[PDB]
């Protein structure tokens, strides 16, 4: 029987800052056990400000990110060239994503931008439109890697002050973008070790107020 | 089944034997799987009975509204046809089928279509549950260019190796001759072709 | 897994990777998958990681006891008998897909043995995942009257295609050379082609990070 | 999930978790699954989060198209309806959603509806929903008076997600506390279980099974 | 929902400094019935595209047609149908892309992968896959089923990044594709000896060989090997 | 079967178990009594598949009572659960596993202290104040979690356990026919009439 | 019904400088119910540490084994085993029943009492010996291990160092399973003092 | 299907058939409603030159829409069941989906919708 | 859903239909009113499918108070019953078929005489002096059998109920949570609120 | 697998071809499935790697052990033996062998035992997945006391046919010669066999 899915691997990591937001993935495309693409990239610049990775199974991935591409364009031509915010892609990538509630876009979604308030936003959707705003998210084929140690050096979960006899957390402040980064590196490299659809490159897509910038780092290709 | 067609010098030979089944039970031994679609296109059927049926009935009528409007339709015309039916309904048709014409401007023509729908012109084509006996012998035996004579041989030889491995094959081999000259029809029973 | 083994001019070398795998976790990055039979006979194994280990020592084991009673050097062909009909007997349930050379006072010998307990003979084998790469490498690069280092040279870029096409591979090269008239050479982690890279960040806490209920001291004496 | 929401003297109280699964895989400790229709209506999520979040923000917008058209705040009976026969005409589909659609109005007073995908509509004084319901009701029915007072009453609507958030794996996170008067709903803060568990067992002694 | 009867094996291809490469064997496999031996699975559109096909073959005469359409669609009303409005490589990619995802979510698909070879217009090469799932992906070399497998890892020790791709000629890397033909001949059960392979130069432009051979072969070492093990003679 | 509890407190266990006993669409009895007396100062409840249940918690009986005869002295009840579940331990993985669920209350009398063991068919044992089997659990051990003290009385216990057998009368699908409360202590076994 | 992860549990182990740990979460549970909070997966054989996550039966009954195995070796061999030897022996008890397996991972963690080397292995199911350098996981919540471990940790930690490096491995690779977690035991251990540590942790 | 706009605007800005059917109503029986402190009382015209009428089965001017709404009519007895009909049925498929009968604006409302969409649907008077 | 009974005698209909709506291991509400009143004298009780029982019932509520008005007129129970019959015999070929089974009981004012009809979710209808749906009549039928008369009073026709109740508070698996008991006669339908 | 064995005026010839597949990939291409089970009693396999090799080594330990205390045995007690095990085990086993020997009192004789464990004492024998393209072909051909290098022929012409077809068969033709001056191995490449 024909199988309409298919799982291209790969994983993908979102961090917003104070005035930043960074949208990470590796460049790995695969099926089964062997590479398609050292080099496939599947992060993307929608325009407005609004960077978006849908990871999982490629081609409802690439269909997915055209249509919002598609749907940023035409918010344009029906409201007077107006800047779609954030907060607003995120509630049409959920009605892109419900409206196949019942024939799945097989991916974990995640977009990347600034709040109106100019701070940095990271939405992630599951793979039927279920959205949630957060600090930090990781998707993918490990993002039960990455994760935890997310949970670790972003939100300081677990760690508490010393001497304070456990009673005192260690205080939440925003990350800078070289900060965000260095964790975003030691978040793929390590991912990379253990996981065998994670590789080949690392291409991260960094939001400020002044634009969309890329930084490109090698992984390795075992 | 086992069927074939073989162009030669003078035109194209269809052959066929005459066996229907449904198991192991001859349903019928006389059966004439060479069918006409237009004076000088013919095919061969294998498959199901039913659906061979079908098919052809179908491309004969499309080729007789052909010509009413066109005139005589190539053979190339044909297979097209019979392709177009086989390859849109390829998930409820269980049919190969071979088309051979006899054109003067191209003269003698074979297209085969096996289950998928798929189109092959060849110099000639073996199909059916018995073809799978006699690649090795009618790859080694076929040359272009052939007599009447020595096509008509090939196939009944052929033919009678197919008959005589596979189950499902037997009776009479049916021939049908397409040339300039016109339409000849040929029958060959056991006791000529069993002691080849 | 990739595993190879290459005939040269006066002996036989086998080589494989180091990766092992829980689908799609790598669950160790440097394994030995080369096995020792007898001081001069040494496997090469991939499938099901504890079979091969188990039906490798049990085979030496019973291999050093025949020597033991014949005051004679084991050969490769009782090692290939003696694995293929526990295999066989096993019919395929014991997972092992076994590269076995070696050197004995017949000469140098080259086989494979398939987990339901075929064996092959020839100058150049590869089993495992990333055979398929290796064997490329094998067919495009091999020929009658390889010398000792060309034989390591071709064994070792087959395991390497393996490494880098071959996701169910990775990390290093094993060798075993074994040269008629002289002892084996184990030669673990001949390549290493995937030293981790330098990491970002250094994630030692500050001490009393963690939040601690009770202490205690653990007796281990008697 | 472990969600719930009762009746008592003083209005309603509403509490739930904030736990999102993948299996065993804990997706988000974060998730909002109160929804606030108007200043006098809430929703509750458990089941399938798309199908709540996109169904129950759908049913906001058909309340607001309600006041819009009858010049009249919607009644909980009627908004509980729209979803409980929206969800009908997909059964057998697939949807999952345990819901509450709690609020007042003036004809109604404090009124809670159970709705689910499989059409279930209740009207009822107290109901809990998800996976840890059960061990939520424990606490909940085992306390419960109608006399309790707001303070108390917030108090066992929080512990009562606490106890589900410990013995059930598939909730946990932080409470969510809400209060519905008849001024309407009242947001009762985000209280996270890693610090409320180890507050509650000093405070209140329980929670003895547990390494101190 | 389908499954493949007439079948093609791999189409492989690579970039090099350039152009591309792309060749696929001349089979129509039946099962394992070795059926058709003059079968074309590379496909030219106009002088700069070549799309190679594998998998079900009435699928790839249906694909064919398309094409062959595409061409004479594109040369309505268009007095630069062989100038600046000729069809480019990435035109008739996003194309048949375009229809394999359709398909596939209508849960009917076009058995086939597919790899579309060319040279756009402003001489970049370009070289993507897709497939019956609307699966897509770029790669310097890029090879469908076995070639997957035995072909890519040759292929990309000649060409293993971007920055190889100017250090690659066209003697060099028609020699690997060449080699990676006889590799399949020796390891893949449904391969034939005979097939065609194409080239795309943004110099010399495109050049389609016809009839190959699979040649230079190593089997003398066969009578050496005796028995499966034990057997001497 | 379906309902067994257990509440360890400051010098005694108590042990709840369901009355009725069902099949198809038939309430067979409702004054069936789920435990055996192992020893003096133990006594095991059980739930599970029917006919396994009696027949392991007798087979179970007769080897305490056999042991108990032959060296003239009562095992610890430590002694006697780690017996049970090497018992259950072995069953999992036979042809035909028994399929019973247990709880072990007993009076340690060289220790002079309560213990409850929570054992499952794989043989699964742990050590605990409280216990249940079965769905119970779902709505007691929540309950139990907020109400219990680690030194109550005996009297306290069985207020703490009509708590739980009001909740499972409220919140429970079926008809379990109330229960029967057995207390162990220092002076042995005894069943409350009036529950 | 998958016998691996009914009652959930993990265990970690990692090498420091002339020192080894391991630890391990406290949960027992029937799947979605919390059942013990009590529930440890850490035992010792003289001075080696044996860890075992899986089917609690199965971790129980291991336990009872290989304490039965070391006691004969004591009194026959008249010394305590070794963590080579003893990893060794949990191989070939595992590979013993290769059709009808423990539903197990068991990790050994020591220091060698000749050479004063620290030792630390893992296994599957079935009794495939994993080695390494650094660290060593397994059970419900092992790719979050994993994870934790990749990133944190560092060679050549001193055992206080090395407490706070493990700790937060288990910890925050335990907030991310649902079925890992409720308390948490670690285990630091010197060529001659072990010291046990129960952590506080959220229980949910 | 029968498609002609029958209903559209004439030069000075009327339309016609919504004024000639202003005109059927001026032709039928005098209706009257007056609402008093707490009541309201519906009198209805019977036109006197139909003796020998059976007023036992003869359809009543006043009709019930639910136990609580009533409506009466001017103009063509025919086109009134129509309006009828449907108010009925809106009448009892509100209480179906709002749990409470229809207000009397209400009813009015979907009563005046229906009249005003047979104005500018094709092939409907 | 899961217990609704009928009984018809002298002079009215008594339905009889449990409180309880359980939905998994927990027994969501012990108030629940399976019925709807399908007109003055005619009452209609339901159990089935979750979601499917109150929409059909409704449903047939609408369309029957929707006949009152346009007609000024109360149908029979008669013709009621072959209205609902005819819903269900047209749903059981649907795509999707209501699984529903109804009791309906009706005082038929021309006639001056009470009405119960079962049937089921196929369209099977049948006039009866007792009726009862579900596994509740495998108690009820050989119980009212015996000791049903036909020229009782809606007091004895009471008495014969809580009789059924009674057996089927101490057979039957499930706690239903009681019963709802309604009354069908000549001055309508009343409901009983001490049962 | 095409595999044959084929008797002539001087003995007896076993052919072959050497592909050993798992589905489409080629996991030997030099395999050799002409087996010795004594000096001048071999067989040809086909059907499953592992049961096969399996067999004839029983097979071969069987007639040492006869050979030990009777002497040389028969081709008939060769083929019984296979026979024996084939037959019993037929449930779990997957081989289709072809028992060629040459005794002098016999000559050349050639026993074909199919899936089941039946034996067939014939002139000659086609076997395994690309016997069935051949069999029109070498029925045609084959006449008995032929010479060697007719016999020969007869075989490449064959097997060359039955790799053409045949996916699962390929690589050299093998061939292994039994008569009364010995035995005689056999080795003919693609670039002689493909342009027959
Ligand atoms: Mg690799
Ligand atoms: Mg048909
Ligand atoms: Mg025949
Ligand atoms: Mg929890």
């Amino acid at each position: 029987q024909f199988n309409p899915y298919g799982d291209n691997g790969g994983t993908i990591l979102g961090i917003a800052g104070e005035d930043f937001a960074v949208l990470a993935g590796d460049t790995r495309n695969i099926t089964d056990y062997s590479i398609n693409s050292r080099y496939e990239p599947k992060v993307f610049d929608c325009g407005d400000n609004i960077v978006m990775s849908a990871n999982g199974f490629a081609a409802d991935g690439d269909a997915l990110v055209k249509r919002f591409k598609n749907s940023v364009k035409w918010y344009h031509f029906d409201h007077n060239d107006k800047k779609l915010s954030i907060n607003s892609a995120a509630r049409n990538i959920q009605h892109l994503l419900y409206g196949k509630r019942f024939f799945p876009y097989y991916v974990h979604t995640i977009i990347a931008g600034l709040d109106e308030d100019g701070k940095g936003a990271v939405y992630s959707f599951d793979p039927v439109g279920s959205y949630e705003r957060e600090q930090c998210r990781a998707g993918g084929a490990a993002a039960s890697l990455i994760m935890p140690f997310l949970d670790n050096q972003v939100n300081f979960k677990n760690q508490y002050e010393p001497g304070t006899n456990g009673k005192v957390k260690k205080p939440l402040k925003y990350l800078s973008v070289e900060e965000v980064i260095k964790l975003v590196r030691d978040s793929f490299t390590s991912a990379t070790e253990r996981h065998i659809q994670v590789g080949d490159g690392l291409e991260i897509l960094i939001v400020t107020k002044d634009g969309v910038r890329k930084e490109f780092y090698e992984l390795k290709r075992d | 089944t086992s069927i074939m067609a073989v162009t030669f010098k003078d035109g194209v030979i269809l052959g066929a034997d005459s066996r229907t089944t449904t198991g192991a039970y001859i349903a019928n031994r006389v059966t004439d799987k060479l069918t006409r679609v237009h004076d000088k296109i013919w095919c061969c059927r294998s498959g199901s009975a039913a659906d061979t049926q079908a098919i052809a009935d179908i491309v004969q009528y499309h080729l007789e509204l052909y010509t009413s409007q066109y005139g005589t339709p190539s053979t190339e015309t044909a297979a097209s046809v019979f392709k177009e039916l086989c390859y849109e309904n390829k998930d409820n048709l269980t049919a190969g089928i071979i088309v051979a014409g006899y054109d003067d401007k191209n003269k003698g023509e074979v297209y085969t279509i096996p289950l998928g729908g798929s189109v092959h012109k060849l110099p000639y084509a073996i199909a059916g549950s018995g073809s799978t006996f006699i690649y090795g012998y009618c790859d080694k035996n076929f040359r272009e260019n052939m007599s009447k004579e020595e096509t008509v041989d090939f196939i009944k030889h052929s033919l009678s190796q197919a008959i005589k491995w596979d189950g499902s094959s037997g009776g009479v081999i049916r021939m049908v001759v397409l040339t300039a000259a016109g339409v000849e029809r040929l029958i060959f029973y056991p006791d000529e072709y069993e002691q080849l | 897994t990739t595993i190879v083994g290459v005939k040269f001019n006066n002996g036989v070398v086998i080589a494989a990777d180091t990766r092992s795998t829980q689908g799609p976790i790598v669950a160790d990055k440097n394994c030995a998958k080369l096995h020792r039979i007898s001081p001069k006979i040494w496997c090469a194994g991939a499938g099901t990681a504890a079979d091969t280990e188990a039906v490798t020592q049990l085979i030496g084991s019973n291999i050093e006891l025949h020597s033991l009673y014949t005051s004679r050097e084991p050969r490769v062909v009782s090692a290939l008998q003696m694995l293929k009909q526990h295999l066989f007997k096993y019919q395929g349930h014991i997972g092992a897909y076994l590269i076995v050379a070696g050197v004995d006072p017949t000469g140098s010998h080259l086989f494979s043995i398939d987990a339901h307990g075929s064996t092959d003979v020839g100058y150049y084998l590869s089993l495992g995942s990333g055979s398929l790469a290796a064997m490329a490498v094998l067919e495009s690069h091999w020929k009658q009257d390889l010398t000792k280092e060309e034989a390591i040279k071709l064994a070792s870029d087959a395991i390497q295609a393996g490494i880098w096409n071959d996701l169910g591979s990775g990390s290093n090269v094993d060798v075993c050379v074994m040269e008629i008239g002289k002892d084996a050479e184990y030669l673990r982690n001949y390549l290493t082609p995937n030293v981790r890279e330098e990491k970002q960040k250094s994630y030692k806490f500050p001490r009393g990070t963690t939040a601690v209920l009770k202490e205690s001291i653990v007796n281990i004496c008697d | 999930t472990t969600t719930l929401a009762f009746r008592f003297q003083g209005g309603i109280i509403v509490a739930v978790d904030s736990r999102a699964t993948a299996g065993n895989w804990v997706a988000s400790q974060t998730v909002k699954k109160v929804i606030e229709i108007n200043p006098f209506l809430l929703g509750t999520m458990a089941g399938g989060a798309a199908d709540c979040q996109f169904w129950e923000t759908w049913l906001g917008s058909q309340c607001r198209l309600h006041e819009l058209r009858e010049k009249e705040r919607i009644s909980v009976a009627a908004a509980s309806k729209i979803l409980s026969n929206l969800v009908y005409q997909y059964k057998g589909a697939g949807l999952s959603m345990g819901t509450m659609i709690c609020g007042y109005t003036r004809k109604e007073g404090p009124t809670i509806y159970y709705v689910d995908s499989d059409g279930t509509r209740l009207k009822g004084d107290i109901f809990c929903v998800g996976s840890g319901q059960t061990f939520a009701y424990g606490v909940l029915d085992s306390n419960y008076k109608w006399d309790l007072s707001v303070e108390d009453a917030l108090y066992l609507g929080k512990r009562s997600i606490l106890a589900a958030a410990h013995r059930d794996a598939y909730s946990g996170g932080s409470v969510n506390l809400y209060h519905v008067t008849e001024d309407g709903w009242i947001y009762h803060g985000n209280h996270d279980v890693g610090e409320l568990f180890w507050k509650v067992k000093e405070e209140e002694g329980s929670f003895n099974n547990v390494i101190g | 929902t389908q499954q493949p009867i007439v079948t093609g094996t791999s189409v492989i291809s690579m970039k090099y400094d350039n152009g591309v490469i792309i060749a696929a064997d001349n089979l129509g496999s039946y099962g394992s019935l070795l059926r058709f031996n003059g079968v074309e699975r590379l496909i030219p559109v106009g002088d700069n595209t070549v799309v190679g096909i594998s998998g079900d073959i009435s699928d790839m005469q249906h694909i064919e047609r398309l094409l062959k359409d595409l061409v004479t669609e594109n040369a309505y009303d268009n007095p630069l149908a062989d100038a600046e409005e000729a069809l480019e490589p990435s035109y008739i990619f996003e194309y048949l892309a375009t229809v394999m995802y359709q398909r596939r979510s209508k849960m009917n698909p076009l058995w086939n992968a597919i790899i579309v070879a060319g040279v756009q217009s402003n001489g970049d090469q370009f070289l993507r896959y897709v497939n019956l799932l609307g699966v897509t992906y770029s790669s310097p070399t890029l090879a469908t089923g076995f070639g997957a497998h035995m072909a890519n890892p040759l292929l990309r020790k000649v060409v293993d990044r971007e920055s190889d791709i100017p250090k690659t000629t066209v003697q060099v890397a028609e020699e690997a594709i060449v080699n990676a033909m006889r590799v399949l001949y020796y390891r893949d059960a449904r391969s034939s000896r005979n097939f065609s392979l194409a080239i795309i130069d943004k110099n010399t432009g495109l050049t389609f060989k016809k009839n190959l051979q699979v040649e230079n072969m190593k089997w003398d070492f066969a009578k050496d090997i005796k028995g499966y093990g034990t057997q001497k003679i | 079967m379906d309902i067994i509890l257990g509440i360890r407190v400051q010098d005694s266990v108590i042990l709840a178990s369901s009355k009725a006993v069902t099949r198809g669409i038939s309430v067979l009895k409702d004054s069936d009594d789920k435990t055996r007396q192992l020893s003096p100062h133990t006594l095991m409840s059980f739930a599970g598949e029917a006919g396994d249940t009696v027949q392991f918690a007798e087979y179970i009986q007769a080897n305490i009572q056999l042991y108990s005869i032959r060296e003239d002295y009562e095992l610890s009840p430590q002694a006697v659960s780690s017996f049970v579940r090497q018992e259950l331990a072995k069953s999992i993985r036979s042809r035909r596993p028994y399929q019973v669920n247990v709880l072990i209350g007993g009076y340690d009398k060289k220790k002079n202290k309560p213990e409850l063991y929570q054992i499952d068919y794989l043989g699964t044992k742990v050590e605990l104040p409280y216990g249940a089997h079965g769905y119970s659990g779902f709505y007691t051990f929540s309950l139990l979690d907020h109400h219990y003290r680690p030194d109550m009385t005996t009297e306290e216990g069985l207020d703490l356990l009509k708590l739980c057998v009001q909740e499972l009368e409220k919140r429970m699908p079926m008809d379990f026919k109330g229960v029967i409360v057995k207390i162990v202590d220092k002076d042995g076994i005894r069943q409350v009439d009036d529950f | 019904s998958d016998p691996s992860s009914i009652n959930g549990g993990i265990v970690v182990a990692m090498t420091g400088k002339d020192c080894v740990a391991i630890a391990c979460d406290l949960r027992l549970g029937s799947q979605s119910l919390g059942v013990s909070n009590k529930f440890e997966k850490i035992f010792h054989y003289g001075h080696v540490f044996l860890g075992i996550t899986g089917l609690a039966t199965d971790v129980t009954t291991l336990n009872e084994m290989f304490r039965y195995k070391t006691n004969l070796y004591k009194l026959k061999e008249e010394r305590a085993i070794e963590p080579e030897t003893f990893t060794q022996l949990v191989s070939s008890s595992l590979y013993e029943r290769r059709f009808g397996p423990y539903f197990v991972g068991p990790v050994v963690a020591g220091i060698n009492s000749k050479s004063g080397k620290p030792f630390i292995a893992g296994f599957d199911l079935i009794g495939c010996i994993d080695e390494a350098k650094d660290f060593i996981v397994s059970g419900t919540a092992s790719d979050q291990l994993f994870g934790m471990c990749e990133s944190l940790y560092e060679p050549n930690l001193e055992p206080e160092d090395l407490f706070e490096t493990i700790s937060q491995a288990l910890l925050n690779a335990a907030d991310r399973d649902a079925l890992s977690g409720w308390g948490a035991v670690v285990y630091i251990i010197k060529k001659d003092e072990v010291v046990k540590r129960y952590l506080k942790m959220r229980q949910d | 299907g029968y498609d002609r706009a029958l209903s559209i605007f004439s030069p000075d800005g009327h339309i016609f058939q919504v004024e000639y059917a202003l005109e059927a109503v001026k032709r039928g029986t005098c209706a009257v409603g007056v609402k008093g402190k707490n009541c309201v009382v519906l009198g209805c015209e019977r036109r006197s030159t139909l003796k020998l009428q059976d007023t036992r089965i003869t359809p009543s001017k006043v009709s019930k829409i639910d136990s609580h709404v009533v409506l009466s009519f001017s103009g063509l007895n025919a086109d009134s069941r129509i309006l009828i009909e449907k108010a009925r049925v809106e009448a009892q498929s509100h209480r179906l989906t709002l749990e409470d009968p229809v207000t009397v604006e209400y009813l009015t409302r979907y009563v005046a919708g229906v009249q005003q969409r047979y104005t500018q649907s094709g092939g409907v008077r």
